[PDB]
């Protein structure tokens, strides 16, 4: 039995881990039933959106969440796991971020605080997660010249 | 594509300085290196050095390591992709066998272990 | 330094091979060989632009091979124009061209 | 030679499997021609889009597109088939959904009568999709807490 | 140390293909910021959009930068090379369209002039780009007719 969207909010790292997929279906079963304009389609043609600024306005809503889904299947892009929901990559971990045991971390945390524990140094992480595909980008390059 | 003109021949005595000029068209000046080379009558041709337009680093052989001034002036851009500009050469001490043909080259390819490799040659020059 | 092999001909048709060599100081391994075609007193051209490869616009008959100790040309199918002063060079990265004695002789078949 | 735009619609499976890439550019190619905006660049401006709510209601129908196009990208994103147009899974095919053999289903049926036969079972399949990968995620799982 | 965006657009095409992750960031750091709308969620509320139409004219330049993003995307999705940088293909080089050997390219020219020389030919290229695959999904559709 599944939780619900962002049922495992509180429950500990492997749980939510778990039920991932119940998350990432909250982008699109959202932005689904609008670009449906199916219920849309006939009430007062399209909305009357004329002499109706909140009707563009709604529309600049509907962009910023598609815009924001582009952002992180961008972010999975760049770091080689489009297709993937877990993927494992080279940095390697530094110690100064958390000191805290595997075991603390996936059976006593949260993703919630650990995400606010985290959040000094994440975009340290990205930049080794940008730079670090780098040096895949250099193997393919040394198979490219030869 | 490029073209290398180098200046006109001009013979004078032993002991004075001189300069030779070669202007550049046809491709980007500041791309390939600069090369100057000297055929020798009666004995094997000798590089002499090369110069990057761009980086101004100078590397000369030893036999002219302390008796060549090169200078690359900026270059002129032309279209998209191509530039011109001018590569001068110098000599302190001239003697009597300095004599022999001379000729500005430039590199095959931007890097690589080719770099400063001589490929696009001038028409040349006589001496004294 | 480097010492070009003695000058060899051939009629034209068949192939002619040219070497260059000299001290483990500048000998071919470890460095770079490059060949040129010199007419006297006028613009030399770029023929092998490293030991396996060649420079751009050059006709694949002139084929290059470098072994632990000396480096060869091959040029097959002769020409008239083949008739031209030949020099090598040896060279690095962070150097400069040493260029070989030469091979100057060259002839045609049937003159 | 390449029939067209949904060119084998009414041919079997196999044939339109065959030629999937072509209906998968008319996503692409008629969205290339309106973010261009090259033609559109210098006729009146931005084709007076002051007092003409056509304008913006042509760009709604735009934003429809491209929000279709991403709600597919995300349904091949988790299943795990981003990258690829044919994937197969690990969810076994339940033999109340169609009772119809290989052979007929292949070389005797074209896309849209099957899709017509299987729209009452579709939400279901998606179901096991959704959740089948779960069970990867519960492998990474295993090799995340060691 | 890093050139910056767009730094080696005069560097050999070797070195620039060290440093696509930098040109691949301002496809999304740009877009990244104006989705944000938190530094635009206080100022008038949302900077007047009413009888501001500049206002929706803004939001459509936003949607043409989404728009071209979605091409590209889709374009490294039908090429199956979706989750990776560099992908090598099935598709043998014809020399009509350069004669130029390996080390000419990769350590003698720039990405600006090749893009420029082969502008030509790049329709047939990617036609046998959306070819080649076609005979992956044949395969494939060798393994699905049994
Ligand atoms: C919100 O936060 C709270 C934190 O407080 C969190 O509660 C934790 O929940 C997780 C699971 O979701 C627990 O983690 C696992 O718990 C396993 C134990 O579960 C069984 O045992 C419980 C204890 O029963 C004892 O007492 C009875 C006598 O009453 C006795 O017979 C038993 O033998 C045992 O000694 C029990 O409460 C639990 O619940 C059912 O059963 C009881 C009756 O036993 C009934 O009264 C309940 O109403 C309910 O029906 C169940 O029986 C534990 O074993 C496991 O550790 C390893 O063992 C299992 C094998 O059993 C492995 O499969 C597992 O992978 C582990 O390797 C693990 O610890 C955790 O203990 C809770 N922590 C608490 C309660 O403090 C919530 O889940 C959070 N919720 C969300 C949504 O985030
Ligand atoms: C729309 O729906 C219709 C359904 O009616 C569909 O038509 C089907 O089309 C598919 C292919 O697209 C057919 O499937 C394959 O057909 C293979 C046979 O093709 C050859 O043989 C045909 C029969 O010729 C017989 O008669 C002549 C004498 O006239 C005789 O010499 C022959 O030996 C043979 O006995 C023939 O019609 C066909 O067409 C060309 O040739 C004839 C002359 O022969 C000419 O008159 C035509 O104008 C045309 O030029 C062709 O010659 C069949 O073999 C194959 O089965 C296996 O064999 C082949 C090896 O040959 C394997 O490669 C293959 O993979 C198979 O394993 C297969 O059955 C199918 O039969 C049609 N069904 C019909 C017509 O009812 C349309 O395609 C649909 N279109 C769209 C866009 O959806
Ligand atoms: C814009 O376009 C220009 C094109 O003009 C381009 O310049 C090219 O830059 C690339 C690299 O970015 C160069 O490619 C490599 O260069 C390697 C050489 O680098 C060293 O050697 C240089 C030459 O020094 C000679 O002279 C000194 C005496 O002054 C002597 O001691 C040396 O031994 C040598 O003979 C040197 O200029 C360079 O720069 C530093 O050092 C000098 C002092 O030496 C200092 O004055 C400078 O200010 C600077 O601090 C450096 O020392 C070359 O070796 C390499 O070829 C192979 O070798 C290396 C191993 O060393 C391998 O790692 C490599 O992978 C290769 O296999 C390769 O050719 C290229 O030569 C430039 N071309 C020029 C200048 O014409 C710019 O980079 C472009 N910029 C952008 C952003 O696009
Ligand atoms: C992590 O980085 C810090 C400096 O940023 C360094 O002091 C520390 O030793 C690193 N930890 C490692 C490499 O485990
Ligand atoms: C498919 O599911 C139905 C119930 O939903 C069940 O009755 C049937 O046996 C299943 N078929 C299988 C498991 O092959
Ligand atoms: C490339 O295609 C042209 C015709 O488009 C052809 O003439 C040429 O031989 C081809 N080159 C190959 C196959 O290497």
């Amino acid at each position: 039995v599944f939780l619900g969207f962002l049922g495992a909010a509180g429950s500990t790292m492997g749980a939510a881990s778990m039920t991932l997929t119940v998350q990432a279906r909250n982008l699109l079963s959202g932005i689904v039933q609008q670009q449906s304009n199916l219920l849309r389609a006939p009430e007062c043609q399209q909305h009357l959106l004329k002499d109706t600024h909140w009707g563009i306005k709604q529309l600049q809503a509907r962009v910023l969440a598609v815009e924001h889904y582009l952002r992180d299947q961008q972010l999975l892009g760049i770091w080689g796991c489009s297709g993937k929901l877990i993927c494992c990559t080279n940095v390697p971990w530094n110690s100064s971020w958390s000191n805290r045991n595997l075991s603390e971390i996936w059976d006593n945390m949260t993703w919630l605080q650990w995400d606010k524990e985290i959040s000094n140094y994440t975009q340290i992480i990205y930049g080794l997660l940008e730079e670090s595909q780098n040096q895949q980008e250099k193997n393919e390059q040394d198979l490219l010249a030869l | 594509q490029g073209q290398l003109v180098q200046s006109g021949a001009t013979t004078t005595k032993p002991g004075s300085s001189v300069k030779i000029s070669c202007k550049t068209s046809g491709y980007r000046f500041n791309f390939y290196h600069i090369n100057w080379i000297r055929q020798t009558a009666g004995r094997g041709p000798e590089w002499m050095g090369w110069i990057s337009p761009y980086s101004g680093d100078k590397n000369l052989a030893p036999a002219f390591q302390d008796r060549v001034n090169m200078t690359t002036d900026t270059e002129v851009p032309v279209t998209s992709f191509t530039s011109t500009g001018a590569a001068y050469m110098e000599i302190r001490n001239l003697t009597s066998d300095d004599t022999g043909t001379y000729f500005c080259a430039k590199g095959l390819l931007r890097d690589g272990s080719s770099t400063w490799l001589p490929y696009l040659w001038g028409q040349g020059t006589l001496l004294t | 330094v480097l010492t070009q092999s003695a000058s060899v001909s051939g009629s034209l048709g068949q192939s002619v091979t040219i070497s260059c060599t000299g001290p483990n100081s500048v000998c071919c391994s470890h460095k770079s060989i490059s060949w040129y075609q010199w007419p006297p007193g006028r613009a030399p051209t770029l023929i092998i632009y490293e030991d396996n490869e060649r420079a751009p616009g050059i006709s694949p008959r002139f084929s290059g091979y470098k072994s632990y100790w000396s480096a060869y040309l091959t040029i097959s199918d002769l020409r008239p124009e083949d008739e031209t002063t030949y020099y090598c060079c040896s060279y690095t990265h962070n150097s400069g061209c040493v260029f070989g004695t030469g091979t100057k002789v060259s002839v045609l078949g049937q003159s």
